[PDB]
RNA sequence: AUCUGUUUGGUGGAACCUGAUUAGAGGAAACUCAAAGAGUGCUAUGGUAUG
């Protein structure tokens, strides 16, 4: 915790992140580019043994992100791995979608789609130093507008505040994700629907995921971290979803 | 007669505490971790059945 | 012989290349296997005994029932078996027909009564050493390891007297006594 | 094999009518395209697709 | 509870040891005799066990151990503290070692 | 036939010569093939052969 | 109607006269006459007190064994009575589900792997 | 490796019995076997058992407690027995 | 293999599948290939054939 | 701990006799030979001592606790299940009013 | 030199990897419902949805109430009823006797919402999107879901009885 | 200390009980030989052959 304190590292369940048992334990991602901390996270250091060097990992901080608030709860499966090509739909800066390019690693790539021009900056700045991100500042209901830059994603994740999240996840997984492709959806019920209730939001959207041909898998609820929010995880199908 | 009712309103919100996970706003203070501890083996979601 | 696919699967349902119906359960394949003996005619012969003293229990079954004959040759038999060891229940006839099996008779066979005794610590065991001819019944040693000891042979079942077996198990008890050469 | 393969639903169009489909005309042009007429009233264009 | 005081539910207390009696202290009751009869009646069963095992012994018995087991003229088994097989005595070369 | 087909009213063809559109009294248009052991695939030449 | 040694020769007629090849007491009966007539008296005791499936389960045949067996004896059986009723013979009455009982059945013991009736149509 | 196998292992033993180091902090109960491959590191803004040690409030904690542990089982045993025999014989 | 009385069934290494309780006696062994059908012919003036797919 | 008769022990069969350690007496030369560590890995040792023993006894208390909950849940079960029997009982009884 | 106790050898019929039979030799414990009390659900509000099932169909049109009036009398709210496709197949399937019923289900206020599985069982559709999503109150007569849907805790049911509806487990009715 | 005797870690596992297995089990070697699964790679290309 404090700025001195020796931990052990551990491989959790999911590959590419890791667990730091010390008196509270913390989720770990390996740095990709290490010295500097993205979000002003703490950030642990082992030293491996030609000379030694210096590996660092980095704290995932679940308050923040809503992926690590998912795999704190416990998801039993996240399409998310070490050698995978991610579309990450709505990533306003690093604070998230760092941490998923230190999970799928230098093999991997990871595209980051934002609208909004200030974000736009902060992940030109990142994307800069990390190499496995390429970063699009254009609108996300429009695939065939940056059709140019993507080619056969192998999963989706989505962290979109908009009231039209189904209909652009299908639009995306239709165009970009792999057959077989896992979709990752983090559901915030007051964006979607404000008078009606979270139960509600949760059961309509996953109804329309079932219409666009994403078979859902699971559905967590996240609810020590957030209020009235959800990741459902689905598997996009595309022949014989019965 | 209120004062049973309200400290067994009180009795019955550690009793959820206790049952399901609650929302206690959120941190505040600098992140110092999962004071409880991290588990591997344990998958609390709800698995669609077909 | 390649896990053939599913429309070939369906249309060769009934192919089996390793277990016909004839091979009635490999059961005289796994008998061998469970107290080790040495060929598939000695399953056999067994079978054909046990066979003969069913259908004997078969016929005294259908005479009548308040038959002295039938009460004497039904005692006769199962008195019979329960002293050479094959049924362990003097009671019951129709454990006389039920319960007389190759198993039963397979072991009352030596190496599983030694076994059983405790002077071999597997069946594999006893075999080699009668193999190797440590084992006496009485006062001569018996070399076939398909012997069928009965109860009143049980009680004369011994280690050859010169053997480095019997050495080597009074030497551990710490009672050697070469006067005797043992 | 023709027996054990033989599976001919293919699937329905939308929901189907209200009442009962009593015309039907399939476009001569193209391929996906037809027009089914019910004892209700209602008509629809449909996409086969 | 159903139609009982509580003077009807009251706890009567204990009596302890007389005074004269301190050198053989703590009188003992019902309880503490219990606990004796029982773990008398165990050890008694686990011994009545092992001399029926002796009795049973059947002296021809030969499993293979009696190769590394030694047993001591006296009648009781030794083994070795060391746990291994091998520790029993160095050699000499790895005693030149050592020194 | 099928349990939910109650008296088949009207029936096409499919425009490629490959599917049976039959509109019946239920309220439902169903469509089948017309070789039911055929696949709407696209073959190798061995296959095809 | 209550006593027993005389219906229970009545209901074991049948089997005596087909292992005939007279004795009725169950002193002097021997064979498989012995043999059936015992399994036919525990049949009727388990029957008025026990349950149906267990009771009279049948044994196992193939499909097409067993409805070779039944249409081979059904014919039989209808050949029987156009005989008679064409050379007027009074029959005892079967009901309307069962077969009726001959002695074909009575030698080949064939009750034990078709039944009374078949019971898919009876359930219908 | 079999290498700093002291420290390491003190280490390693500690965190498995974490639950024990302080009163008013308890876990999830889970059973932590120890990991096939790990790496042992520090938090960038000695070693646990040394500053654990040099706590002091912890080590009062843990003298009580470990005297309180002690006193009862040496009530229970032999000494007792010891004390009996011997006020019989005294008089 | 004809042995003895009884034809007998060998794995390709040796690991005896089958014995024939039908096949006595037999001195003469032969197979019809598109068939599947093994043949013996014996000493007992008999002649037997056996569908070894099946059994 | 309890004692077996040494003709007992003596003849006990193979397989089930009594492995037991004399206290050595002399000295061994690794025993003269081996090193300890002085002060800081003396302390190390005694603090991970009392960090086993608390935990072994915390343990101990809470798995106690919890036994004792499971007898209080076992009364109360059994006393459900006989009221459960007793109105399956009452329904049969009725039902065959119906038949 | 050669060995001893040799046996000729065989198949293993108990640990052979060819045989058939003998060929084919992470817990998950589901979060309670976030939006449950101990066993209130309070997130059941107006306006209210609830699934159709097909008794529920038939002993309406022999009761006589139409389904949105009838239910709208009961919860004195709004409620949007949902027919799903399994038991849309259901009615259908029963075919000619009951297609007047069919024919009273294929009303443009019934949104019928699709499900994915294969056949047409009613009873474990309706039963699996209660367990999962906690927002649907049921609407069945069978005796059966009856009583699988009263051991799920916080979701409230509703049959036909006499004329008028009746919901059991909603703790709002008045 | 010819002091007493507890906790922690190593060694050894008897009596009863519960499972699982049983021609007792463990290990090695490898460009050895043999069956059999799971996946990955390959323009893997005559909708009717070469005008
Ligand atoms: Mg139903
Ligand atoms: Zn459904």
């Amino acid at each position: 915790a404090r700025g001195g304190a020796k931990v052990v590292i551990e491989p959790h369940r999911h590959a590419g992140v890791y667990i730091a048992r010390g008196k509270e334990d913390l989720l770990v991602t390996k740095n990709m580019a290490p010295g500097e901390s993205v979000y002003g996270e703490k950030r642990i250091s082992v030293e491996e043994p030609v000379p030694p060097t210096k590996v660092e990992y980095r704290v995932w901080n679940p308050f923040r992100s809503k992926l690590a608030a998912g795999i704190m709860g416990g998801l039993d499966e996240l399409f998310i791995a070490p050698g995978k090509k991610v579309l990450y739909l709505g990533a306003a800066s690093g604070t998230s979608v760092s941490h998923v390019s230190d999970v799928v690693g230098p093999e991997g790539v990871v595209y980051a789609v934002e609208f909004s021009h200030r974000p736009g900056r902060e992940l030109i700045s990142m994307a800069k130093k990390r190499p496995n991100i390429i970063p699009i500042i254009e609108d996300a209901r429009h695939p065939q507008k940056y059709r140019m830059l993507i080619g056969m994603v192998d999963c989706v994740f989505a962290d979109v505040a908009q009231p039209d999240q189904a209909r652009i996840i299908a639009l995306n997984s239709h165009m970009f994700l792999k057959d077989q492709g896992g979709v990752v959806i983090s559901i915030k019920a007051n964006c979607i629907d404000s008078t009606v209730d979270a139960e509600t939001v949760f059961a309509r959207e996953v109804q329309k995921l079932r219409e666009e041909r994403i078979k859902p898998l699971e559905q967590l609820t996240l609810e020590p971290y957030e209020r009235d929010h959800c990741i459902v995880v689905g598997r996009y199908m595309r022949s014989g979803l019965k | 007669s209120r004062v049973k009712k309200r400290k067994k309103y009180q009795k019955a919100q550690k009793k959820l505490k206790s049952v399901r996970a609650v929302y206690s706003g959120g941190q505040s203070g600098v992140y110092e971790g999962e004071k409880t501890g991290i588990k591997k083996g344990l998958t609390r979601s709800v698995k669609f059945k077909n | 012989v390649r896990k053939l696919k599913h429309h070939e699967q369906k249309l060769l349902k009934k192919v089996d290349f390793l277990e016909w119906k004839q091979d009635q359960g490999h059961r005289d394949t796994q008998v061998m296997r469970t107290y080790h003996i040495q060929n598939r005619e000695d399953y056999h012969k067994y079978n054909r005994i046990c066979g003969d003293i069913r259908r004997l229990a078969n016929k005294l079954s259908l005479l009548p029932p308040t038959d002295p004959f039938r009460r004497k040759h039904e005692q006769l038999l199962l008195d019979k078996l329960y002293a050479m060891g094959v049924l362990t229940t003097k009671s019951k006839i129709s454990d006389l027909e039920n319960k007389v099996t190759v198993s039963a008779i397979c072991r009352r066979r030596l190496p599983v009564i030694m076994h059983r005794l405790k002077m071999a610590e597997t069946i594999q065991d006893a075999v080699k050493f009668i193999e190797q001819g440590h084992v006496r019944v009485g006062p001569n040693l018996i070399n076939d390891p398909a012997y069928l000891v009965t109860r009143n042979m049980e009680d004369y079942v011994t280690w050859v007297d010169n053997s480095k077996i019997k050495k080597t198990l009074l030497r551990y008890r710490n009672q050697i006594d070469d006067f005797d050469f043992s | 094999l023709e027996r054990m393969f033989a599976k001919p639903f293919v699937g329905q169009l939308g929901y189907g009518h209200r009442d009962g489909v009593y015309a039907i005309a399939k476009n001569y042009g193209s391929l996906n395209k037809l027009a089914t007429g019910s004892a209700d009233g209602v008509i629809k264009y449909w996409n086969m697709s | 509870a159903k139609l009982v005081h509580d003077v009807q539910k009251k706890q009567h207390r204990e009596r302890s040891q007389l005074t004269s009696r301190s050198r053989y202290g703590f009188l003992e009751k019902h309880k503490d005799y219990v606990k004796r009869a029982q773990d008398f009646h165990r050890k008694q069963s686990t011994l009545k066990v092992l001399r029926e095992k002796a009795k049973e012994r059947n002296p021809d018995e030969y499993y293979h151990a009696m190769h590394s087991r030694k047993t001591d003229a006296k009648g009781l088994l030794i083994s070795s503290r060391h746990g291994d097989e091998e520790d029993e005595s160095l050699s000499m070369d790895q005693v030149k070692l050592l020194k | 036939h099928t349990k939910r087909m109650q008296h088949v009213f009207q029936v096409k063809y499919s425009m490629d010569s490959k599917y049976i559109i039959s509109g019946s009294d239920d309220g439902n248009v169903r469509l089948w093939r017309s070789k039911a052991w055929e696949r709407s695939n696209v073959k190798t030449t061995r296959e095809k052969n | 109607q209550n006593d027993l040694e005389l219906q229970q020769f009545l209901r074991e007629s049948h089997l005596l006269s087909a292992f005939n090849n007279i004795v009725y007491q169950d002193d002097q009966v021997i064979g498989k006459a012995r043999s059936r007539t015992l399994e036919m008296r525990l049949n009727r005791l388990s029957r008025v007190n026990g349950h149906q499936d267990k009771i009279n389960k049948l044994e196992k045949v193939p499909m097409h064994i067993r409805r070779g067996m039944i249409d081979k004896h059904v014919k039989r059986i209808k050949k029987y009575e156009q005989e008679a009723a064409e050379g007027g013979i009074v029959l005892s009455k079967v009901k309307k589900g069962q077969f009726r009982k001959i002695e074909s059945t009575y030698k080949k013991d064939i009750e034990r792997r078709i039944g009374g009736s078949i019971k898919a149509r009876d359930k219908e | 490796d079999d290498n700093m196998r002291r420290e390491v292992q003190r280490d390693l033993l500690l965190i498995k019995h974490r639950a024990a180091l302080d009163p008013k902090r308890h876990y999830k109960k889970q059973r932590w076997e120890v990991p096939e491959r790990f790496a042992i590191g520090t938090i960038i803004e000695s070693t646990i058992l040394e500053t654990l040690m040099g706590d002091e409030a912890s080590n009062k904690y843990f003298k009580r407690k470990y005297n309180e542990i002690q006193e009862k089982s040496t009530s229970g045993r032999k000494a007792h027995y010891k004390k009996m025999k011997e006020m019989r014989k005294k008089r | 293999v004809a042995q003895k009385k009884y034809t007998f069934i060998y794995d390709h290494e040796g690991t005896e599948l089958h014995r024939l309780k039908q096949h006595i006696e037999a001195r003469h062994l032969d197979f019809l290939p598109y068939h599947y059908l093994l043949v013996t012919a014996g000493e007992t003036g008999w002649l037997k054939y056996h569908d070894v797919s099946t059994g | 701990g309890l004692k077996v008769p040494k003709a007992v022990q003596k003849e006990l069969p193979f397989k089930s006799q009594i492995h037991q350690m004399k206290p050595q007496k002399k000295k061994t030369y690794m025993a003269k030979r081996a090193v300890v560590l002085g002060g800081d890995e003396k302390k190390a040792r005694s603090f991970i001592q009392k960090v086993l023993t608390i935990s072994k006894a915390k343990d101990s208390k809470r798995k106690e606790q919890k036994a004792s909950q499971r007898k209080e849940r076992l009364k109360k079960l059994a006393k459900m299940e006989e009221e459960k029997s007793q109105r399956d009982k009452e329904k049969k009884k009725e039902y065959f009013a119906q038949n | 030199t050669r060995k001893f106790g040799l046996v000729k050898r065989t198949l293993n019929t108990k640990k052979d990897q060819r045989l058939k039979k003998n060929q084919e030799n992470t817990r998950n414990i589901p979060q309670v419902s976030s939006a449950l009390f101990f066993q209130y659900n309070q997130a059941i509000k107006p306006p209210y949805q609830v699934l159709i099932d097909t008794n529920f169909i038939n002993f309406s049109i022999q009761k006589k109430v139409d389904i949105v009036r009838g239910m709208m009398d009961c919860l004195l709210a709004k409620c949007n009823p949902l027919i799903t496709d399994c038991v849309m197949a259901e009615l259908e399937k029963l075919g000619p006797k009951y297609r007047i019923a069919l024919k009273l289900a294929r009303d443009p206020r019934i949104k019928r919402l699709s499900c994915s599985h294969k056949g047409t069982y009613a009873d474990d559709c309706l039963v699996h999107r209660v367990l999962q999503h906690k927002c649907y109150i049921v609407a069945t007569n069978d005796a059966g879901l009856k009583q699988r849907i009263r051991k799920i805790p916080g979701i409230p049911l509703m049959s036909v009885g006499g004329h008028a509806y009746v919901i059991e487990k909603l703790p709002d009715v008045f």
